[PDB]
Parts: C-alpha cells; structure tokens; sequence
C-alpha cells in the first residue's frame, strides 16, 4: 500500500466523517501512529513476543517475508584507537549507528601465528561481563582462532577480544526502518528526523497489520481517559 | 404573485374587511413592511430555532424549495490588489461577492485536489494552532474572516506546499426589495435598499403568502404602537 492508500484505509477503518460517532486524524497523527505501530510490530516480531505470530526473527517464512527489508550487511576494517578496555588484546570497532539488533556478526583474522590458516573467518560470540573473567582463560568458550568475544561499550562501539589480530569485522543487523510519513510535514516537525514523505520499506504483507495496529493505537489515544 | 397582487391582497387583509377600518397604508409603507417581512421570513427559516417547526435550511422539502430561488454560486477574488496584514502568515486573502447574505457551502480547488472549507471558530483557531501540526485534515481547508471593508474578506489556510486555483462559494443571495410602485417623486426620491423602481419578489411563490402575512402582522403591530407589540413582534426579527 502507498501513502495515499495508507491514509484512505486509515480513514475508512476509523469511519471518519460517517454518521456514527468516530475519530478524525490529521496526516501528522496518522504518520505518528503508523510509525509507532510499525516499530512496535517489528520489535515484538523480532523478540517473538507477538501472541498472534509467536515467532522470532527468522523462525518461519512469514517472519522472513515481513522483516526481510531491514536486514543490512556491514563491513569495516578501521579500529578506534583511544579507548580503555578489559584486556590488552582488545580492539574497538564503530557500529553503523542505524543498527537495531545485531543478528549475524563475524570477524576475519590476519595474524602470522595461525600459520596456513591466515584469513580465517571467526565467530563473534556476544559474551556477558559475568563470564568474561572465567572465559578469558577458557579454551572452549574463550578467544581463539575460531571464536571472538564481543562486548558492547558506550558511544556505539563493539569491543572485540581476540587472541589473534582482528583485521576485518562483518555484520548483518536489523536497520532503523524508514518512518511512514504521509505528507511533507511543515518546518520544525519530523518523524525520526525525516520531514518529507517516507514510504514503508517492508513488504505489503505486513502493511495491513501495521494499519490495524495503528488504528488500535489511535482509538487507545483518544479513549484512554473516558 | 406580482407587486400589484401584493398590494391588493395587503389592503384586503389589512383594512378592507376590518369593522372599524383603519387608514389605508401608503405604497411606501407597504413596500417597507413587505421588505422587512421578507428579511424576517428568510432569517426565521434559515435557523431551526427561529420558526415553530424547528426546521432549518435543508430540514424538509419545503425548506429546500423556499431558498431554492435564493441560492447562488460564485467565486472569491484573490485579494492581492493591495497589501494587508493577515492574522496568519500562511493565509491567502480572498474577497467574497458583494451580494452575500449567508454562506452555506465553500470549497477550494488546489493542486492537491478539491478541499472543503471548514469555518473554524476563534476558540477552535486557538485550540488548533496549539497542536504540533497546525494544518487541516486531508480533504478540508480552514477559514477565518479577516479585515473586511465594503465586502467580506476571507483568510484561507491550506496545507503546506499547496496553491489555490479557485475558491467557489455557495451562498444565499441577498433578497431584493419588494416595491409596489415607482417611488420617484418630485418632493424627493425615497428608496428601500437604494432602488426606487418597481421590484418584484425574487423568491419562490411558495412563501409569497407567508411574506404577506408577516407584513400584515407588522402593519397591525405598528398600528397598535405600544411597547408590548413592538417588543413581542421584534423577537422574530432575529
């Protein structure tokens, strides 16, 4: 569905300007509620907390077809120099700053010590800080040629603890979806920092579910004190 | 029924049957009372509370057919002829037709399609400009009356990045006076609303009897002349 179709369906479902009591929204309010419904729905889908679906990020074909258009791949070889880490062999990499959740995360290694295995792809294991001390020396869950520990730190950074030098850092995350903005908003206004029209980038399959959730949010907004 | 029939039946209903007959009315007086009755009937019938039935402009077939001959459609002229101070920075000033009595429907044709104009009140203006958006809904536009001289000037507020192509106004034309005879005189030309020539009732014949009855009632109230009659029959001026 397009922005015009989004607005028209929103009005039709809300029974705007009908004879019965009803609710009429501005295009800014329609955009706000559509964006809120979109982001709520995709977060609930990713966490598997939607009772209707009850499935996780890629647990079935339906959810794949829903959130296929947020999956973005990223590559980086630059390392942030001045930072204080929890180990000597700690390197820091920037995050794209539009990430929502990291779903695939792997690290290529370039070191002489692992001879004839150079350029080995290594599995970045997100490790909590409780386990870090007892995982540094762990030969089965600690850093090694086939495994790297990533700890999240401030300023959108990723502290990669490896026994070998880390050359490249690969990611595949869920991106910020573009907001659903149905009209070029006036000066000052914006949704997610976007002022112009913005079409939903997901598939049309989930557009109608987003519309239903946005409508429900609208009625909740108008009918939370009565 | 033409002006001659108004005057003749006015005499018949006023003083040709009454027992202790009163002095007959001059044609200027009859024309005055007929015009006043015309405006009074129009104002009574436009507002539901103004008449005994509780029915307004379009609340029954009779009320439709009453104003059928008084409805007119025109266009507002863009008021870029001279500079002016608009209350709202993003409002385009338009001038309504001179012969305007009441506005019942307005519409504006923009590049984004036709949009119905909603006349927003001053309290609704204050409420709506307190919200973050400050623009109309999708298929409507907003309107407020601005500095008007000799004719109504109107401020149209549309959504951003929209240009107005035309501004049609379905209004009720100002009724023309009912004048029985050429009021030209050597002693001085008298006029009802600026016209001394004969002027027929330009409304449907369905309400000609109604206007005549109201004229007779006003004539007899003036004849009585006490404060009571004037006060109770002024309640229907509205």
């Amino acid at each position: 569905m397009t922005n015009k179709e989004f607005s028209d369906g929103f009005s039709t479902l809300l029974n705007s300007f009908g004879i019965t009591p009803n609710i009429t929204l501005d295009e800014y309010e329609k955009s706000t509620f559509l964006t809120n419904a979109q982001e709520q729905l995709i977060i609930d889908i990713y966490s598997g907390r939607n009772i209707i679906y009850g499935k996780s990020f890629e647990q079935t074909e339906e959810i794949r077809r829903y959130l296929s258009n947020l999956v973005e791949t990223y590559e980086t070889s630059t390392k942030v120099t001045g930072k204080l880490g929890l180990s000597k062999d700690s390197v820091f990499f920037e995050i794209p700053q539009d990430t929502w959740f990291i779903t695939y995360e792997v690290a290529f290694l370039k070191d002489s010590r692992l001879g004839c295995l150079d350029g080995i792809e290594a599995s970045v294991v997100p490790l909590p800080q409780d386990d870090l001390y007892r995982a540094k020396d762990n030969p089965f869950r600690g850093p090694s040629k086939d495994r790297v520990l990533r700890l999240d730190i401030k300023s959108d950074l990723a502290e990669l603890i490896s026994k070998y030098n880390v050359d490249k850092y690969l990611m595949r995350y869920i991106s910020q979806p573009t907001p659903i903005i149905l009209v070029d908003l006036p000066d000052g206004l914006s949704i997610n920092g976007v002022s112009t029209e913005s079409e939903c980038e997901l598939n049309p399959v989930v557009h109608r579910a987003i519309l239903e959730r946005a409508v429900q949010l609208a009625i909740i907004s108008k009918t939370q004190l009565t | 029924m033409n002006v001659n029939e108004f005057s003749n039946e006015f005499d018949v209903l006023y003083n040709n049957i009454m027992s202790n007959a009163a002095p007959g009315l001059n044609e200027y007086e009859k024309s005055v009372l007929l015009t006043k009755a015309q405006e009074e009937i129009v104002k009574n019938y436009f507002e539901p509370a103004g008449n005994k039935y509780g029915k307004g402009l379009d609340d029954s077939p009779k009320r439709q057919i009453d104003f059928s001959e008084l409805i007119k459609v025109g266009e507002g002229v863009l008021n870029t002829s001279a500079p002016t101070i608009t209350f709202d920075k993003r409002a385009k000033v338009y001038d309504l037709p001179a012969d305007l009595f009441l506005v019942i429907n307005e519409a504006v044709d923009t590049n984004a399609g036709t949009k119905q104009i909603v006349p927003i009140s001053y309290s609704d203006y204050t409420r709506l400009m307190s919200r973050p958006y400050k623009e109309p809904v999708k298929y409507q536009a907003w309107r407020i009356i601005t500095t008007s001289i000799n004719n109504i000037s109107v401020e149209l507020i549309v959504n951003s990045n929209e240009t107005i192509t035309d501004y049609k106004v379905r209004y009720i034309r100002r009724p023309a006076p009912i004048i029985t005879t050429n009021l030209s005189s050597e002693y001085g030309d008298v006029t009802i609303n600026g016209v001394s020539t004969v002027s027929e009732c330009e409304l449907n014949p369905i309400i000609h009897s109604e206007i005549l009855q109201r004229a007779v009632e006003l004539a007899k109230a003036a004849y009585q002349g006490d404060l009571q009659a004037s006060v109770e029959l002024g309640q229907r001026s509205e």
